[PDB]
C-alpha cells in the first residue's frame, strides 16, 4: 500500500476558480510519501551495513 | 429649521457599501463575452450553485448579460427590514442597461461583511447615460449596527464650517432656551450639550434643539472659480479698493485703461465689473490678477 | 394614512427569491444554442427526467427555447397557495420572449431552499424591453416561514427617515390616543410600543395604530441633481442669500455678472433663479458653485 | 467682518488628502487597457478581495 499525506496552512484569496491551489503557495508545507510491503522492505538498508556506514574509519 | 440645517449629531452618520452582481433581460446591449471573462466566470459559479454544471471549456457568448457594482448609503440606526435605494454602474464594455434586471446582490463595507441584499430592476432615464441606474428601494438591509447612543449625559454637535462665532451664537442661542449650564463650546465646529440619561430624555432633548431658529452672522468674503465649468461666484461679503484693470481686446466704450472705483456694497462691484463689459472667461483672468495686485478684498478659491 | 405611510412594523418584512428556468413557444427568437451549451444540458436534463434519454455528441439547434432567469418578492406571513408575481429576464442571446410561456422553476432564497414554483404565460407589452417581462400570480408560495409576531410585549415601529421630531411627534400622537406609556421612543427611527400579549390584541393594536393621522414637521432642505437624467429638484425649505453670478454665454436682459437677491419663500427661489434664464445643464454647475461658495443653503446631493 | 478677512489663527489650518480609486459606469469613455496595465491590476485586487478569483 502507498500513503500521501499533506498539511499546510493556505492563504484563502490564492485559491483559484476551479477551487484548485499550487503546493507552492501554501505555507508550513507537509509533504509525506510512504509505502509497506516487501516491495518497502527491499529498499531499506541491512544492519551490518547501516552500522559500518556509520561506524567506518572512512 | 436652522440647527439641523446647520450641525450634525455626533454619534449619527451615514456609511458606505460596495457589491457586485450581474444584469439579465437586455435587449442585446451586454458586454462582450470574449474580452470579459469575469462575466462568464461568475456566471458558471451562478449555475453551480443552483445546480446546473456546464462543462469548462467551451465558449459562451452572450448579449443580455451585464456585470455591474452597485454601490448604496447605509443609514444611520438602520433597521433590519428596511428598505434603501442603490446606484447601478456598469463594468467592462456593456452598451446599455436600458429595462435591465439586477439579480441578488451582497453588499459590504470595509470590514468585509455583509449589511444588504440587493434586487430589483434599473430605471434609466432614456442626452442620458446608459450604463448607470438607479433602483428606488432595491436594497433590503439584514444586519444592525450597535450604537453608544443613550448612554452618556453629554451629546457633541459638530458644526458643517468652523466659525468661533456661528458656535458662539448656537450655544448662547440653546442657553437662553433651556437653561444656564445647557450646552458649552468647544471649538470652532464642536458644540457639547448636557442632556440627561435615557434614550427617551435624550430624544426629547434633540427634537427641541434641532428645531430652533439661530440668527446667521456675516462670514467671511469669497470668491469661487471653477475653470471647469466656467463659473464664477462671488459672496456678498466682497469688497473692492480703486485700481485700474488693462485687458486685451478690452477698451473703454476709448482707451486700453479701464478704472474702477471702490466699492462697499455688493451691488456696486456688480455694476462696476459689468462696465468692464468682459466675458467671464476674461473674467477669471481679471480677478487673478486683481488678487494678486490686493485691489481684491475676498480669499480666491479655484475648485 | 398616515403611520401607515411613514414607518414599518418589526418582523414585517419581505424577501426575494431567485430561479432558472426555460421559456418555449416563441417564433423563432430563441438563443443560438451553439454558443450557449446550458439551455441544450438542462434541456436534456428536463427530457431525462421526463422519460427521454437523447444520445450525447449530436448537435441540436433551436429557436423556439429560451434560457431565463426568474425573480420573486417573498411577502411576509406568506400561506402556502398563495399567488404572487414574477418578473422574467432573458439570459444568453435571445431576441424576443413575445408570446412565451414558462416551464417549472423552482424559487429559492439565499439559503439554497425552496419557497416557490413558478409556471405560466410572459406578457409582453410589444419602444418597448423584449427580453424581459412579467406574470402576474405565475408563482405558487408552498413554503412557510416561522415568525416571532405575537410574543412578546413590545412591537417596534420603524421610521423610514431618521429625525428625532417626527419620532417624538408620532410617540407624543401614540400618548394621546392611547394612553400614558403606550409608546416610548427608542431612538430617530425606532419607537417601542408596548402592546397585551396574544396575537389578536396586537393585531387590533395596530390595526388601530396604523390608520392614525400626525402632522408632519418641517425637515432638512435638500437640493437633489440627477446628471443621469438631468433633473433638479429642490425642497421646500430652500433659502438663498444674496451673491454674484456670472456663466459662459449668459448675461443680463447687459453685463455679464448677474445679481441674485436673498430669498426666504420657495417661490422667491425660483424666480430668482428663473431670472438667470439658464438651461438645467448649466444650473447643474451654477447650483454646485453656489454650494461650494456657502450662498446656497440647502445640502446639496448628487444622485 | 475685517479680522476674519484679515488674519488667520494659530493651529488653525487645512491639510491635504490625496487616493486612488476607479469610475465605473461610463458609456464607452473608459481608457485603454490595453496600454495602462494598472487599471486591469487593481479592477483584479477589487475582484479578489471581494471574492472572484480571474
Amino acid at each position: 500500500t502507498e500513503f500521501i499525506r499533506f498539511s499546510g496552512v493556505v492563504n484563502p484569496r490564492t485559491i483559484s476558480g476551479s477551487n484548485s491551489v499550487p503546493s507552492t503557495q501554501v505555507a508550513d508545507a507537509r509533504i509525506e510519501y510512504v509505502g509497506n510491503g516487501y516491495i518497502n522492505e527491499a529498499q531499506n538498508m541491512g544492519w551490518l551495513q547501516r552500522f559500518f556506514l556509520n561506524l567506518s574509519p572512512m | 429649521e436652522r440647527i439641523r440645517d446647520l450641525t450634525s449629531v455626533q454619534g449619527v452618520r451615514e456609511n458606505s457599501l460596495i457589491g457586485y452582481g450581474l444584469v439579465v433581460g437586455l435587449d442585446g446591449t451586454g458586454d462582450q463575452t470574449t474580452q470579459t471573462p469575469f462575466t462568464t466566470q461568475t456566471l458558471n459559479n451562478m449555475l453551480s450553485q443552483l445546480g446546473i454544471t456546464v462543462p469548462t471549456g467551451t465558449n459562451m457568448q452572450l448579449k443580455n448579460v451585464a456585470a455591474v457594482m452597485v454601490t448604496a448609503s447605509y443609514p444611520p440606526f438602520a433597521r433590519q427590514g428596511q428598505t434603501i435605494d442603490v446606484v447601478v454602474s456598469s463594468m467592462g464594455n456593456a452598451k446599455s442597461l436600458r429595462g435591465g434586471t439586477l439579480l441578488m446582490t451582497p453588499l459590504k463595507g470595509v470590514d468585509s461583511q455583509v449589511y444588504a441584499l440587493a434586487q430589483g430592476n434599473i430605471l434609466v432615464g432614456g442626452v442620458n447615460q446608459l450604463n448607470g441606474g438607479r433602483i428606488t428601494n432595491g436594497a433590503i438591509i439584514e444586519r444592525e449596527l450597535p450604537t453608544q447612543f443613550g448612554a452618556g449625559n453629554t451629546i457633541n454637535l459638530q458644526l458643517n464650517d468652523e466659525d468661533f462665532t456661528m458656535a458662539q451664537q448656537i450655544t448662547d442661542a440653546i442657553n437662553r432656551a433651556r437653561g444656564y449650564g445647557s450646552a458649552t463650546a468647544l471649538d470652532a465646529r464642536t458644540v457639547q450639550v448636557r442632556v440627561p440619561s435615557g434614550n427617551s430624555s435624550q430624544v426629547r432633548f434633540l427634537a427641541d434643539i434641532q428645531n430652533m431658529e439661530v440668527n446667521v452672522t456675516p462670514q467671511d468674503a469669497k470668491v469661487v472659480i471653477n475653470s471647469r465649468t466656467g463659473s464664477v461666484v462671488m459672496n456678498r461679503e466682497v469688497t473692492l479698493d480703486s485700481c485700474a484693470v488693462a485687458q486685451g481686446n478690452l477698451s473703454v466704450t476709448g482707451g486700453s485703461l479701464q478704472s474702477v472705483r471702490s466699492s462697499a456694497n455688493l451691488n456696486s462691484v456688480v455694476r462696476a465689473l459689468n462696465a468692464l463689459g468682459a466675458t467671464p472667461m476674461d473674467l477669471m483672468s481679471i480677478l487673478q490678477s486683481m488678487q494678486s495686485a490686493g485691489c481684491l478684498r475676498a480669499k480666491l478659491e479655484i475648485i
